[PDB]
Order: C-alpha cells, then structure tokens, then sequence
C-alpha cells in the first residue's frame, strides 16, 4: 500500500516539471520574438523619408 | 526565472503577496509563507487552484492534481502539496541554499513603512535586500499616491487662483510643493496631459510649470510611475589604489581649484569617494575642478532633482568648454544652453531617472543627502565609472518620506552613502564655509559639524534671536503662527531694512501668511536649500519634530549671508543659537 | 488618370449604364452591399469586365497613416479588389497606444510598410506589374 502510493508519484512529479520548465521556455521565446519584431518595424520605419 | 533574493539561487518562485514579487527559493518561499501571511506564490504560473469557481490561493493548501494546481476539495486522488517538506516545489528544487533567518525579508516584506524602524532595516539590512527594500518602499509610495482623491477645476476665480472639487471617498494629499500634481484635460473618448502643477491654499493658488486658460473640467492628479527593478547596489565594492588609476591630472590648474587638489588626487586613489560639503563650501566648485584637473576624463554629473543638475550646468557653462558639455533631457523646463542628448559627449550633465546606459571616468553624484538607495543602485546599475565621487551633506535635508509617521529618520539612514559618511566619516570634507557670516557658522559647526566647519567671514553682528511661543493654530496640513508674524511686522517698522529679508518657515501656510502680511518673498525650508540670501528671517512656527529637526534647522539658518532674524518656538534650539537675543516689544 | 484617385464607383456605373442600360437586375459598385452570394457572383461579373478600363496603379492595399505613441506608421486599412470592389477595415484604430503581440503581428505580416520603406523596382525581365525590390 504505502509504496506503490510513492513509487507512482515521482513520474507525474517529473513530468510535470518538464512541462512547466518547457512552458517557462516557450514564454521566454514569446519574449524573445515581441522584441524582435518591434525592433524590425522601428528600424524599418526610419527610412521613410 | 530568477535568482533568490536572500540565497542567489536560480529559482522560479516568486511570492504573489509582496507588492515587489521578488524571487526566493524553496526554503526561503517556505519559511517566508509559514512565518506571515503571504501565502500566494507565482511561478512560470500563478499557485492558484484552477478548479471552476473555486477561491482557494493559499499554498499550503494546494496539490498538484494530474497537470494543475488544486486545493484539498477539487483535488484528484494522485496528487501531493506545493508546500511540504520545508520547501516549496518548483524549479531547480535540488539547487537550494535557504537561510537561517527570514526575520529581515519578512519585515521589509510586510512593513507599511510608517515606521523610522523600517527605513532603519532597509539602510542596514543586507546589499540584496536593501535593494528589495528600496523597490518596495517606492512602489508603496507610488500605490500611496493613487489613494488620492481626484481634484477637478470646479470654478476659475482667476488667474493664479482656482476652485476645486474633490473626489468623494477618498483623502486629499496636502497641498504644498512635495506633492505635484498634474493637470488634465476632457476629450472625447480619451484624456491630454495639460502640464505639471503645485497646489496652496488661498480657492487654491495654483503654480504651474506652463501656463495656460484653464477652465471647468480640467483635472489634476499626482502622477505616478512603474518602479522599475533595481539589479545593481547602491555601492559598488570598495577599492584603494597606489597611484592615480584611470585619470591623469593636468601640469597647470589654477588658484581657484588649488585647495581641492590633493582631495583630485583622492579621486584617484580609490573607486569611489564621498565628499561632505556645508553650505557655502564649493560643492560645486569642487565637481568642476575635477574636471579642469582631469582634462582628458569623461564625467557625468548626476542629480536626483532636475534643479542641481541644472545648477551644475551652471558652473560648467562658467568653467567648462560648452561644446564638451551636454545635458540629457527626456522625452519641465531645464537648462537648455548644452546640446541636447548626447550620450558621447566627454561630460554628460544628466538626473538620476533619465540616464542613459554608459561608461565614464568619473561619475559625480551631487546632493547625496536627497538621494534614495533607489537613486544609488540605478546610478551604478546605468553608469560604469571608474571612479564615484558622492557630493553632498548629511547635516542638510534628505528626501522627504510621506509613509514615515512614527519616528524620525537619522542622517546615516538616508543612503548607503549617508550610511557612510555618518558612521566611518565621508572621504573628504569642504571646511571652509564662504556664505553664512561667524556666528551661524558656529551655530552649525557646533549643531551637526562636530566644530569642524570654520568661518571665512567675520561676525557680521546682525544675527539675531527671539524666544516667543506665541499662538499656533492648524489648518488642514500645516501650522500657522500669526503673533510670530506680528513680531516679523514690529521688527520690520523698527528695523526698515530688513525688508530685503527673505522669510522662511518650515511651513507653507506660514509661509502664505508672511507673504501675504509681511510683503516679503517666502521660502519653505525644503525648497530653500540650494539658494542664498543676504538677510533671512526665519520663524519656527511649532515645537514640533519637523520643524525642531536639526537638518532642517541648519538649512533654514544657512541660506542668510550676512543677517539673520530667528523667531525660536523651541527652547533648546534657541539656547543652541549662537546669535543676538532680543526682547519681545 | 490621376495616381491618388482609388474609388472609380462613379465610372462603373456610367458604364453600365452606357452599355447594359435595360439589364433588369441590380447592381452594386462595391460587392459590400450584396444581398447573398448569388448577387456576390452577379456584380462581380460585371465588375471583372470593367476593371480592364482602369489604370493598374488603382488596385491593392490602401494605406493610411496611423500615430502609435506619437509615432507615425504606415498601415494597410482597405483594399480594392479588381473583382469585388472597395473594402475598407472597420476596427481601424487611430491614435493607438501600445502594440500587444497581435498588433504587433498583423502589423508586420502587411506589404505596406515594406512596400513603404522599400526603393522602386522596374525589372523588364517580365510583364507582370513589380512593386518594388
Ligand atoms: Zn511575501
Ligand atoms: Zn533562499
Ligand atoms: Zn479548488
Ligand atoms: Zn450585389
């Protein structure tokens, strides 16, 4: 009873982790991206004339 | 993603109850949560159960049910807690310090600051959590200014002169110069900026920084800012040198900078100084013989307030090459004699919140004394320097703190460098006072100068004093002394000269009074610190903490050049004053 | 022509009227004001055969500028198809604030700024009509 209630426990533990570690990635690049388009469009706006 | 604000640890925890979300690990989360009552915590996502309409936040109280967070009711049967184990679950759990003692984060953390205890943990707690304080401390004072009522022009009297109506359910922040206001304007669908105001008593006396037609529907309110986060320390780490280390001095310099020579030196002799300057001393004319003693150096001149920076500007147009010289002005009315935002310019005149991220020779921080740790570790985190040179005294008036109530705040207790320079001493020290004649110059020596500071000047003979209560009646946010103002007019008829005086109180409601009874030009002694008068006549107006602090006293009692008259309210104060007693008519 | 003129209404239906004046069923300048698809079907007939008339400098994006933190961009609000007419956008915002990430996407997926920053292009290599390089 009492270890096949932990042995089960540290998979869904660890998977979790790389969920939300993958999710903390995914955000990061979410980030990443809103910079680099907003830069782009102001660098290209400069050459309006 | 972060690091642990009291372990450095890489952790991706932060609390959701602090105002500031600063990062903590495990452990820290852990003992944090179980010793106040923060108990929501934010990760990549919020500890919050995400049942359908279920209220439970509290992270002792949650489980991580399949792929989610959910409190003991909604939780599935596989599930354990985010908070067991004297931790709490999250990223890089195996990498984890904690800390003996959480007893400084959780009083920074849970402190209202109306306390001179909290601002006395924030200025000796640890580098990390002085910066944390500092963050917290301004965004409270920041969420403060938004429980103000909204003031909307209700009727213009006149020119100068307006009518307000104020927001119903919430307080009205007093109407002096430490609470500038902002006017705005009803359009259509949206609101326009219509300029930066000040508020007194009259109606209201408005001063605006521009001036314009005003008329009904126009609103002001006091405008705050995000509090951005503070990543550098307040000081960098102290380093002392051998020989002159990234300046070269110049073969020829002049008599007018000559006594500050060997303290140039000293400039160069470690990473950063701190200099203490009374009033009269050459502040400024010591920041700038640095320059003109390191031609070859890059300097940026720094301030909290626009006011000193332009004052420094000043002395530079004086000085300096103009076309060496740029200020740095963001997207108020400053000085406009430099080019305009250059950042490679060899000297950069610029304030605290609008520098740009760079690198000098020398970086000098004029006015310590107003300056926040905020302002310190922002300065180090933009600027790289070789050399800091801090400028200022901790015997003047520091930056006024609205949530302090209870207690009063010491001159070491103002900034790290305040810190500094009051218990180990500053670097260096401008000993010669050249504006205020013997007598006050004693008076200060010995008040916050340890008789230290000396006169240039000789007893001028017309410093004089008077002790007389008088009537003190209180109006919304302020003291009025109407007989203290009768003893003004009386010494005026007997004494028609004193008429150029320039009256100060620590007061502006005094001050309205004096201006409106006496005639005279009137002077806050907050605002007045900076300027200089030939004759001043000062009336303390209360026996109370703010006007009986010796800071402020000393800066009151600085700004006369050759007279003084002085209406003391308290005895000690009084008794202390080094000048001609008086007999009340 | 002239270059800026972009809404030829008035010309379409001087056309008709010159050519097809007893043709019973009606017709709608702009596919917008059509009843069902059938009536979609039926003006863009007549609209495909009129758009041989007007210049090839009349047809595609319509740009307007927009100030975005006071900052003036060049952003696609309308269109003009050959076949169905003259379409403007109806959530166009003026004097916007900040860009959240949808902004910020649409904003950079539209040949307008491109084609506004861009140096003209004349390439004699083909016939079909070249914006710009
Ligand atoms: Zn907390
Ligand atoms: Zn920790
Ligand atoms: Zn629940
Ligand atoms: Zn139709």
């Amino acid at each position: 009873r009492d270890a096949a209630m932990q042995r089960k426990l540290e998979k869904m533990a660890d998977q979790a982790m790389t969920q939300m570690y993958k999710q903390a990635r995914s955000e990061d690049k979410r980030a990443k991206v809103t910079s680099a388009m907003q830069t782009m469009l102001f660098t290209m706006l400069r050459k309006l004339d | 993603v972060g690091a642990c604000v009291l372990c450095n640890s890489q952790t991706s925890l932060r609390c959701g109850a602090c105002i500031r979300r600063p990062f903590l690990c495990c452990k820290c989360c852990y003992d944090h949560v179980i010793s106040t009552s923060h108990k929501l915590v934010l990760s990549v996502n919020p500890y919050v159960c995400n049942a359908p309409g279920c209220d439970v936040t509290d992270v002792t109280q949650l489980y991580l049910g399949g792929m989610s967070y959910y409190c003991k009711s909604h939780k599935p049967p596989i599930s354990f807690p985010l908070c067991a184990n004297g931790q709490v679950f999250g990223l890089y759990k195996n990498t984890c310090v904690g800390s003996d003692n959480v007893t400084d984060f959780n009083a920074i953390a849970t402190c209202d600051w109306t306390n001179a205890g909290d601002y006395i943990l924030a200025n000796t707690c640890t580098e990390r959590l002085k910066l944390f304080a500092a963050e917290t401390l301004k965004a409270t004072e920041e969420t403060f200014k938004l429980s103000y009522g909204i003031a909307t022009v209700r009727e213009v009297l006149s020119d100068r002169e307006l009518h307000l109506s104020w927001e119903v359910g919430k307080p009205r922040p007093p109407l002096n110069r430490n609470y500038v206001f902002t006017g705005y304007r009803v359009t259509k669908n949206s609101k326009v900026q219509i300029g930066e105001y000040t508020f007194e008593k009259g109606a209201v006396v408005y001063r605006g920084t521009t001036t314009y037609k005003l008329n009904v529907g126009d609103y002001f309110v006091l405008t705050s800012h995000t509090v951005m986060p503070l990543s550098a320390p307040t000081l960098v780490p102290q380093e002392h040198y051998v020989r002159i280390t990234g300046l070269y001095p110049t073969l020829n310099i002049s008599d007018e900078f000559s006594s500050n020579v060997a303290n140039y030196q000293k400039v160069g002799m470690q990473k950063y100084s701190t200099l203490q300057g009374p009033p009269g001393t050459g502040k400024s004319h010591f920041a700038i013989g640095l320059a003109l003693y390191y031609p070859s150096a890059r300097i940026v001149y720094t301030a909290c307030s626009h006011a000193a920076v332009d004052a420094l500007c000043e002395k530079a147009l004086k000085y300096l090459p103009i076309d060496k010289c740029s200020r740095i002005i963001p997207a108020v009315e400053c000085f406009d004699k430099f080019k305009v935002n250059s950042t490679l310019e060899q000297y950069v005149f610029c304030t605290v919140n609008a520098l740009p991220e760079t690198t000098a020779d020398i970086v000098v921080f004029d006015e310590i004394s107003m300056a926040t740790n905020y302002d310190l570790s922002v300065v180090n985190a933009r600027l790289r320097a070789k050399h800091y040179v801090y400028i200022g005294d901790p015997a003047q008036l520091p930056a006024p703190r609205t949530l302090l109530t209870k207690g009063t705040l010491e001159p070491e207790y103002f900034n790290s460098v305040c810190r500094l320079m009051k218990t180990i001493g500053p670097d260096m020290f401008l000993g010669t006072c050249r504006r205020c004649p013997a007598e006050i110059v004693d008076t200060v020596s010995a008040l916050v100068y340890d008789n230290k500071l000396k006169a240039h000047k000789d007893k001028s003979a017309q410093c004089f004093k008077m002790f007389y209560k008088g009537v003190i009646t209180h109006d919304v946010s302020s003291a009025i002394n109407r007989p203290q103002i009768g003893v003004v007019r009386e010494f005026l008829t007997r004494n028609p000269a004193w008429r150029k005086a320039v009256f100060i109180s620590p007061y502006n409601s005094q001050n309205a009074v004096a201006s409106k009874i006496l005639g005279l030009p009137t002077q806050t002694v907050d605002s007045s610190q900076g300027s200089e008068y030939d004759y001043v006549i000062f009336t303390q107006t209360t026996e109370t903490a703010h006007s009986c602090n010796v800071n402020r006293f000393n800066v009151a009692i600085t700004r006369a050049k050759v007279g003084i008259l002085c209406i003391m309210s308290d005895r000690d104060l009084y008794d202390k004053l080094q000048f001609t007693s008086l007999e009340i008519p | 022509w002239d270059l800026l003129k972009y809404d030829f209404t008035e010309e379409r239906l001087k056309l008709f009227d010159r050519y097809f004046k007893y043709w019973d069923q009606t017709y709608h300048p702009n596919c917008v004001n059509c009843l069902d698809d059938r009536c979609i079907l039926h003006c863009a007939n007549f609209n495909v055969l009129f758009s041989t008339v007007f210049p090839p400098t009349s047809f595609g994006p319509l740009v307007r500028k927009i100030f975005v933190d006071g900052v003036p961009f060049v952003v696609s609000t309308g269109y003009h198809f050959r076949e169905l007419g003259v379409v403007h956008n109806q959530d166009v915002n003026l004097h916007s604030s900040r860009l959240s990430f949808k902004e910020l996407l649409v904003y950079a997926a539209d040949p307008a700024m491109h084609a506004a920053s861009g140096n003209l292009l004349l390439d004699k290599r083909t016939t079909c009509f070249s914006v710009a390089a």
